RNA sequence: GAAGGGCCGCGAGCCCCAGCGCCUGGAGGAAGGAGAAGUCGUAACAAGGUAUCCGUAGGUGAACCUGCGGAUGGAUCCCU
RNA sequence: AUCCGGUCGAUCCUGCCGGAGCGCGACGCUCUCCCCAAGGACGAAGCCAUGCAUGCCUCAGGACGCGGCGGACGGCUCAGGACAACGGUUGCACCCCCCGUGGCGGUCGCCGGACACCGCUGGCAACCCGGCGCCAAGACGUGCGCGCAAGGGCGGGCCCCGGGCGAGCAGCGUGACGCAGCGACGGCCCGCCCGGGCUUCCGGGGCAUCACCCGGUCGGCGCGGUCGCGGCGCGCCGAGGGCCCGACGCCUGGCGGAGAAUCAGGGUUCGACUCCGGAGAGCGGGCCUGCGAGACGGCCCGCACAUCCAAGGACGGCAGCAGGCGCGGAACUUGCCCAAUGCGCGGCGCGCGGCGGCGCGACGGGGUGCGCGCGAGUCAGGCGGGCCCACCCCGACCCGCCAGGGCAAGGCUGGUGCCAGCAGCCGCGGUAAUUCCAGCUCGGCGAGCGUCGCGCGGCGCUGCUGCAGUUGAAACGCCCGUAGUUGGCCCCCCGCCGCCACGAGGAAACGGGAGCGCUCCAGGCAGGUUGGA
RNA sequence: GAAAAGGAGUGGCUCUGACGGGGUCAGAACUGGAACGGACGCGGGGAUCCCGACUGUUUACUAGAAACACAGCGU
């Protein structure tokens, strides 16, 4: 066989069950507004990326303190979670992984950091200035709107030295 | 329990399930195999045949129409149906030996609405999408 | 070919069984040396090689008499005796464990020793001995044997009684 | 089939051997000789894709054509070529000689040894049989065989072998407390000593060993090269055969990059 | 030692007979279903104008009628 | 871990019908940029024009030929086959094996003629061959040699229990046969190895409108054949063997597993194709050569089909790669390269395998603006690449598809007047239509939307978890009764099952899962002392 | 129904086994124009319709039947 048809690929988005429901239809463009959403794919992936999150976090609680896979995974699913910024430093236990929204995942992208560093005028803005290619991370120039920013990586956010801007 | 019990009853257990399945009318219409054999279409989406006669079809008690339809023959196993051409004033373009591409109206072969005896409907004729046909976005040559 | 197969036999519940394959090589057979009495030794060749000796009109053997400890070669006269059927011996075939005379003028200087078997002496003072093939002629081309003695000698001598 | 397999599909290659599921569609296959297909590593794989001597098959044949690669003191020219457990491993161009040990997730090692080092070879003694005419003969786990064997020599121990003239000097006896590795099993590459030997009819006898920090294990008999007594006979990893638990190998990597 | 021949072992192909499916023609005959606004009566629902209904047997254009035993889901929870 | 609409004058139920989600294909409409990627499987295992798919190196400039090694591996497909095969788990004290590794090597004076390539003459329509002749061996044949191939007779203990075992197994000795193999450039032979054959146990489709079934069938003795055990075969003897814990028979649009789809838990359905195992090469059969084949890119015959031909004859097997026909709702080029990966032989060969082309099956990412700068294209140079290109880098120019009565988010003018038409289900339409046909306006998801068929879910409408049986569908008219299922209380601290835990041993890939900024990402196993736990 | 329909073997000679002197039954090798119940003796078969249930009786000398009788049924 080709070497081709060994590679592995995958869906990131799940679909709600009930689509034509106005309670939540609502608060759902809202959120279209308060960030720069082409569609709803973008927030269908949030939901399923935290989703996973939730179901870990349920598998390990089942379980018991002094136990292995607790001592593992939960270690590995904070430091994880605090790195990308989506958990905070004053809250290292377990039970607080399920309390989390799609908000928190929101605010960790660059579209969000250059926002409250004030390098763009507004969200809008931010994103048509991403695509525009303007705005780097650290020394190397990133395209990506949806980029998720390691709060490692967060003071390193600035104008690409590479651009009509400087 | 009115049910059997007990660690050593798997073998009842399982009986009884199997011989209970079959009075389902669901379960037994799609795993007899006689519908299998029943259907004009030997269990596909969409198949292929020439128009025989062009006809018209009086809606049931409640409405008072006359439906548009073909009488069809199939390619596959030389099978005569009926099928209802939709979307106003398509009956035009169903010549009298034409090659139409034949689906279903839904619920797996059941009347649906007032037109009956009729389980199939053309959607294509002599290559052409019905669909667009009625819109306008392609024409029958002459 | 000749095939020795099992799935052309039926279960043990005696049920047809089915068929899902072709004749393999490895599981061949052939037709039987039937070596008559009376001097060829074919070859064949077997899996992976494997010489196997394949005899037809054999005359002479290798015979032992254990209890005296003697041996000498001998021509082999008739095949008298058989196990399986009175066909093999009326058509002096030579298998293995078939009952023949052998000729006694190798074994008649073992008539001056005393305090032997009679029951061997006697019949060297005659002009034969009673003995049975131990080899198996169609497989290594050779007819060899011992002696007859003990109450297997008179259990053959009662079955060639002249009822 | 219809004979023999010649080739072999990189999924289906051993696990340990470390392959990546890209990178072809096919495997290098060990060629029959001196160690088996499944315990072993051949020489392209030792020398093309660890040490970047080659960094293709087609120059990692001409090495092995110009002759720069003995394996137990002779040299061999077939890129195939099976290297096993404490076989040697000089190049002289680079001045190197190693012996194969394995690690402790069961994967081949080249330690470094020394030129007062390499003039012998553990082997185990696998079986005691006879040949033509009645004569005694030792075959071991190296497939090498001595004949006229001393008769304290006897069956599962181990011996101590002359690359050159190939004969037997010291012998080392598989009793209730020598220092011993394992070759398979999943404590593979670990090291403790032997404080149970538990026999059953008819059936596999099982082993119990404990490291020199305590932790204890079990495996078959089959699986217990004996090295030495009370101290090994030949060099180990700087590991020395004691395995780490998931979580101190985690903070370990956590290290390396920290 | 070749061609060629004799007997058996393996085993095509065809023939011939029986089984085993599955599909299909057919004068007649007899059901079921839908379009129906066609005749003839009025069996049921009220004590439906002879309370209704079960089993069985017979009879009549049709629904149905009648005999023998049963039931209330009856038109009666009620009397030396 | 969720409901909704459809049985009334109104009302509570049962119960189905219809709607709402994901996935797989097919059809319709539409289409800016990049990355990944499936693609004549679907009761046609139907038929094939054309080209290619297997070669590489002892004896003389070289070819040619001889000799040798390989062509039994790799590729394709799923027709047959339901106590098979297959999966785990045993065994061979019933076996066979090339290459390679390590051993071992004792065997009762340089020989002989002849074959192909090639020379001279030929037959034939073409297919293919004849006759004569001069020439080699790491080719045969014979063989120089210190006796040892197969098989066979005797050499065991008459409570029972190291050469090697759990196990009387393997050697050796000694009486007879025989003369095999290795020797004209020293190898017969032996351990290991990978591979095979068979083999123990447990799992291993539907139908009872298929209840009895089998007769080498079940066991015993003896020979034969086999690499080998065995009713495997043949002779003789016996009457066994399977079954409601489902035999036997029939059917399957039956390849098995690793796995995949769905989604609280328990479950339902599918296992064409990536790895492993099996089986076949139009359909029955037979076989030669070889360590290894019942081989079809080997041969021989029967059948069904086709092909050239001067009419006498010869000849084929795409379920290999491209391509054609036919079928069907349904599936791309009659490309370039062996540079990597591997295998063969040895520097080459390889339709393995790779690289481009077709490719809205499907996946992942980014736009159609923001308040004033970009990508999409064009032209140049790098980088990459077997040769081009795509990605990256630097220079100069520069939506659409469905709907708007309810389920279910979204409401005025004209036309038509139970017509035409809509409508999954309720229902709409009778010359004032919230539903048809249009215009305006507004809703939905969005480079993708809609229609059709099927699987899972919805469904506690299949119920082990967990349904119902007075009247809605449903307790056999009753009593006895075998198989089956179930069975009070008691002694603890023994043995044998069940059960619970923890191990050992065997495959990756997939599924999880630790670490790692392909700019992110679907990914991949990277990378800056390392690592792939 | 039924010997349904339909198939195969069968001579001579040389032997072998089973039954408690006596033949029968079973098996094998060889052999003959490709023959064998070698003369003799000795059913052709099947699908249906009408009548009478059946075995039996009758027009000696042109009619053997569907006619008579019959068991059973009834007066
Ligand atoms: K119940
Ligand atoms: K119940
Ligand atoms: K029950
Ligand atoms: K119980
Ligand atoms: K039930
Ligand atoms: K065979
Ligand atoms: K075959
Ligand atoms: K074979
Ligand atoms: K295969
Ligand atoms: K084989
Ligand atoms: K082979
Ligand atoms: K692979
Ligand atoms: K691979
Ligand atoms: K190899
Ligand atoms: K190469
Ligand atoms: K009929
Ligand atoms: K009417
Ligand atoms: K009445
Ligand atoms: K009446
Ligand atoms: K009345
Ligand atoms: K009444
Ligand atoms: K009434
Ligand atoms: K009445
Ligand atoms: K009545
Ligand atoms: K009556
Ligand atoms: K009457
Ligand atoms: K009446
Ligand atoms: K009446
Ligand atoms: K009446
Ligand atoms: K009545
Ligand atoms: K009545
Ligand atoms: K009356
Ligand atoms: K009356
Ligand atoms: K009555
Ligand atoms: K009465
Ligand atoms: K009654
Ligand atoms: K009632
Ligand atoms: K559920
Ligand atoms: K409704
Ligand atoms: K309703
Ligand atoms: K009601
Ligand atoms: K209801
Ligand atoms: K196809
Ligand atoms: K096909
Ligand atoms: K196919
Ligand atoms: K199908
Ligand atoms: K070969
Ligand atoms: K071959
Ligand atoms: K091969
Ligand atoms: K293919
Ligand atoms: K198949
Ligand atoms: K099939
Ligand atoms: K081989
Ligand atoms: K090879
Ligand atoms: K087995
Ligand atoms: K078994
Ligand atoms: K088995
Ligand atoms: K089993
Ligand atoms: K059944
Ligand atoms: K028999
Ligand atoms: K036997
Ligand atoms: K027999
Ligand atoms: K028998
Ligand atoms: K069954
Ligand atoms: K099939
Ligand atoms: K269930
Ligand atoms: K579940
Ligand atoms: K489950
Ligand atoms: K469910
Ligand atoms: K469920
Ligand atoms: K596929
Ligand atoms: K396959
Ligand atoms: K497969
Ligand atoms: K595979
Ligand atoms: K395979
Ligand atoms: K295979
Ligand atoms: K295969
Ligand atoms: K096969
Ligand atoms: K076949
Ligand atoms: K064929
Ligand atoms: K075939
Ligand atoms: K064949
Ligand atoms: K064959
Ligand atoms: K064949
Ligand atoms: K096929
Ligand atoms: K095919
Ligand atoms: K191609
Ligand atoms: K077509
Ligand atoms: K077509
Ligand atoms: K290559
Ligand atoms: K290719
Ligand atoms: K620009
Ligand atoms: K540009
Ligand atoms: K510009
Ligand atoms: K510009
Ligand atoms: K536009
Ligand atoms: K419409
Ligand atoms: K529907
Ligand atoms: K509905
Ligand atoms: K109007
Ligand atoms: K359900
Ligand atoms: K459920
Ligand atoms: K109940
Ligand atoms: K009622
Ligand atoms: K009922
Ligand atoms: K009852
Ligand atoms: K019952
Ligand atoms: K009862
Ligand atoms: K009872
Ligand atoms: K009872
Ligand atoms: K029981
Ligand atoms: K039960
Ligand atoms: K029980
Ligand atoms: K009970
Ligand atoms: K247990
Ligand atoms: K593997
Ligand atoms: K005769
Ligand atoms: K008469
Ligand atoms: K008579
Ligand atoms: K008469
Ligand atoms: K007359
Ligand atoms: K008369
Ligand atoms: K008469
Ligand atoms: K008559
Ligand atoms: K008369
Ligand atoms: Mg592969
Ligand atoms: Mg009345
Ligand atoms: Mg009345
Ligand atoms: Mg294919
Ligand atoms: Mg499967
Ligand atoms: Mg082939
Ligand atoms: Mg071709
Ligand atoms: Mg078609
Ligand atoms: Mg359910
Ligand atoms: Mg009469
Ligand atoms: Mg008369």
């Amino acid at each position: 066989p080709r070497i081709s048809r060994h590679r592995n690929s995958s869906k990131t988005y799940s679909t709600p069950k009930k689509p034509f429901t106005k309670p939540r239809l609502d608060a759902e463009l809202k959120l279209c507004g308060e960030y720069g959403l082409k569609c709803k794919r973008e927030i269908y992936r949030a939901r399923y990326m935290l989703a996973k999150i939730r179901r870990t976090a349920r598998n390990l609680l089942t379980l018991d303190e002094n136990d292995i896979k607790r001592r593992f995974e939960g270690a590995a699913l904070l430091r994880r979670l605090h790195m990308l910024g989506i958990l905070d430093e004053e809250k290292d236990q377990l039970d607080y992984v399920l309390g989390l929204r799609i908000e928190d995942i929101f605010k960790r992208r660059l579209q969000s950091v250059i926002v409250e560093s004030k390098l763009a005028k507004s969200v809008h803005h931010a994103r048509n200035m991403i695509k525009a290619r303007h705005i780097s991370v650290g020394g190397q120039i990133v395209n990506i709107p949806s980029y998720m920013v390691r709060i490692s990586n967060t003071s390193r956010v600035a104008i690409a030295d590479t651009s009509s801007l400087a | 329990m009115s049910k059997t019990s007990g660690l050593y009853t798997a073998r009842k257990l399982r009986t009884v399930r199997r011989v209970n399945r079959w009075a389902d009318k669901k379960y037994r219409k799609a795993h007899l195999g006689t519908w299998l054999k029943a259907n004009p279409l030997e269990g596909a989406c969409m198949a292929r045949g020439i128009v025989t006669q062009k006809i018209g079809i009086s809606a049931k008690q409640p409405n008072s129409a006359v439906r548009k339809a073909v009488r069809v023959q199939l390619t596959k196993n030389s099978k005569k149906i009926t099928a209802f051409v939709p979307r106003d004033g398509s009956i035009t373009y169903i010549d009298n030996n034409d090659e139409v591409l034949v689906a279903g109206f839904g619920r797996a072969g059941r009347a649906v609405g007032d037109i009956p005896g009729c389980r199939f409907k053309v959607i294509k004729v002599a290559g052409i999408g019905l669909l667009a046909l009625f819109l306008r976005k392609r024409e029958k040559r002459a | 070919g000749i095939t020795h197969d099992k799935m052309y036999k039926r279960s043990k519940t005696g049920a047809v069984q089915g068929k899902w394959h072709k004749k393999r090589k490895y599981n061949l057979g052939r037709q039987p040396a039937n070596t008559k009495l009376i001097q060829k030794i074919s070859t064949i060749r077997c899996r992976g090689g494997n010489i196997k000796r394949r005899a037809l009109r054999l005359s002479h053997g290798s015979f032992a008499w254990g209890s005296a400890d003697i041996s000498h070669k001998a021509r082999i006269l008739q095949v008298v005796y058989n196990s399986t059927s009175n066909e093999l011996v009326r058509t002096n075939t030579l298998v293995k464990g078939c009952v023949v005379q052998i000729d006694s003028a190798p074994f008649k200087s073992a008539l001056s020793n005393d305090t032997l078997d009679k029951e061997i002496l006697d019949q060297i003072r005659g002009d034969h001995i009673l003995a049975r093939i131990s080899s198996r002629p169609g497989q290594v081309g050779t007819a060899d044997g011992y002696i007859l003695e003990g109450p297997e000698l008179l259990f053959y001598q009662k079955k060639l009684a002249p009822k | 089939a219809r004979g023999v397999r010649k080739h072999l599909k990189r999924l289906n290659a051993p696990k340990h051997w470390l392959l990546d599921k890209m990178g072809g569609i096919w495997a290098p296959r060990p060629t029959n000789g001196p160690h088996g297909l499944r315990e072993c590593i051949p020489l392209i794989l030792i020398l093309r894709n660890r040490l970047h001597y080659a960094n293709t098959y087609a120059e990692t044949s001409m090495i092995l054509q110009d002759k720069n690669v003995l394996i137990d003191g002779k040299p061999r020219t077939d890129p195939t070529f099976p290297v096993g457990f404490m076989d040697v491993f000089e190049i002289p161009k680079v001045h190197k000689t190693f012996r194969v040990l394995y690690d402790v997730k069961g994967r081949f090692t080249l330690v470094p040894i020394q030129s007062n080092e390499a003039g012998f070879k553990l082997c185990r003694v696998q079986k005691i049989f006879l040949g033509d005419k009645g004569m005694p003969y030792l075959s071991t786990h190296d497939a090498r065989t001595i004949r006229f064997p001393h008769p304290d020599i006897k069956t599962n121990d181990t011996i101590k072998i002359n690359l050159k003239t190939g004969k037997i000097d010291e012998w080392y006896k598989f009793d209730i407390g020598k220092i011993v590795m394992v070759t398979g099993g999943r404590n593979c590459g670990r090291i403790g000593t032997i404080q149970a030997i538990d026999k059953h009819m008819g059936s596999y006898t099982m082993i119990r060993m404990k490291d020199t920090e305590g932790t204890e294990f079990l495996t078959r008999l089959c699986n217990v090269f004996v090295i030495g007594n009370d101290s090994p006979a030949v060099a180990i990893p700087t590991t020395k055969g004691i395995r780490p638990d998931i979580i101190k190998n985690r903070e370990l990597r956590l290290r390396s990059i920290a």
